[PDB]
């Protein structure tokens, strides 16, 4: 995303995002102005590819999603939602949505490349972060969601997998793909299996507090080096999700073991981040005493490390996938269902 | 070891949504 009172602040962030969300931008590309080079990454619905720009010869991150498997999944309208949000959103540690559009087989949104890799890659092959390392990331996030949660958005999908580590060695949120705004209370059974709050598995209406419980899992990741509710089987990882019971690694420090007792506590009434004080409550958490929250915005920090990076196209921060033709078809595919993507 | 069992398992992988 774009580098940088709060109230102030955000009453214009909320301005801004507000005119986009309700005029969005629309097919700001075409297909055959990229030249489609390899594939950075696939997920349940769709492959990022990493593209060259003809007239500019920039390289960009384009998601393509077949209409037929969104239809297929049941995400239309979270599709639509992905793009009618991603394309009027702005912070730092968003990735940016450059061009958006469609042909007769297939729905498109090409970001920003963040050349990093996914957080996933390099948690796993380091086998863990340091405490101050996944300080660093955990408090982006925590200011990402404070902007997010203004907006009266829901993300929905936080793991390692849908974050990147840009340039800087800074955190850039992607995948949009379950985010909604909504004032009220949503049903959705949505996200991954080792981030679901309680609320989510057990289909009981849940709001924003859902992030929060999602943060906790990703900072007990990123310190331990593996979820605190794992298994072979989702059914019996949503079996751990519900009993609630969280053990600890022996090297976590109090002040972490305490944060994450109140950001995956069962009790709403006491789960930080939707208490009296919301986000200050984290912010203001002893685990957080070192963070110097105006400096992170601004990018002031320095980053635990900076990805190695050969070139513009470099992927060598990502692993390799299959690739697959992308086909057009000579007739349209479900033209009215996205007629404002 | 809790870590043993993790790198043991099935889902040390990327994960996709559900
Ligand atoms: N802007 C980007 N720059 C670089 N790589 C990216 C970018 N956006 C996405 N990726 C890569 O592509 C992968 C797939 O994208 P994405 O997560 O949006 O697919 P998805 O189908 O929505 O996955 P999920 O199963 O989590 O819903 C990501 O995990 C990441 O590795
Ligand atoms: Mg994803
Ligand atoms: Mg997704």
């Amino acid at each position: 995303g774009n580098a940088a009172s709060v109230k102030e602040f955000l009453a214009k962030a909320k301005e801004d995002f507000l005119k986009k969300w309700e005029t969005p931008s629309q097919n700001t590309a075409q297909l055959d102005q990229f030249d489609r080079i390899k594939t950075l990454g696939t997920g349940s619905f769709g492959r990022v590819m990493l593209v060259k720009h003809k007239e500019s010869g920039n390289h960009y991150a384009m998601k393509i999603l077949d209409k037929q498997k969104v239809v297929k999944l049941k995400q239309i309208e979270h599709t639509l939602n992905e793009k009618r949000i991603l394309q009027a959103v702005n912070f730092p540690f968003l990735v940016k949505l450059e061009f958006s559009f469609k042909d007769n087989s297939n729905l498109y949104m090409v970001m920003e490349y963040v050349a990093g890799g996914e957080m996933f890659s390099h948690l796993r092959r380091i086998g863990r972060f340091s405490e101050p390392h996944a300080r660093f990331y955990a408090a982006q996030i925590v200011l990402t969601f404070e902007y997010l949660h203004s907006l009266d958005l829901i993300y929905r999908d936080l793991k390692p997998e849908n974050l990147l580590i840009d340039q800087q060695g800074y955190i850039q949120v992607t995948d949009f793909g379950f985010a909604k705004r909504v004032k009220g209370r949503t049903w959705t059974l949505c996200g991954t299996p080792e981030y679901l709050a309680p609320e989510i598995i057990l289909s009981k209406g849940y709001n924003k507090a859902v992030d929060w419980w999602a943060l906790g899992v990703l900072i007990y990741e990123m310190a331990a080096g593996y979820p605190p509710f794992f298994a072979d089987q989702p059914i019996q990882i949503y079996e751990k999700i519900v009993s609630g019971k969280v053990r600890f690694p022996s090297h976590f420090s109090s002040d972490l073991k305490d944060l994450l007792r109140n950001l995956l506590q069962v009790d709403l009434t006491k789960a930080f981040g939707n208490l009296k004080n919301g986000v200050n409550d984290i912010k203001n958490h002893k685990w957080f005493a070192t963070t110097d929250w105006i400096a992170i915005y601004q990018r002031k920090v320095e980053a635990p490390f900076i990805p190695k990076f050969k070139g513009p196209g470099d992927t060598s921060n990502f692993d390799d996938y299959e690739e697959e033709e992308i086909r057009v078809s000579i007739n349209e595919k479900c033209g009215k269902e996205f007629t404002e993507f | 070891t809790t870590y043993a069992d993790f790198i043991a398992s099935g889902r040390t992988g990327r994960r996709n949504a559900i």
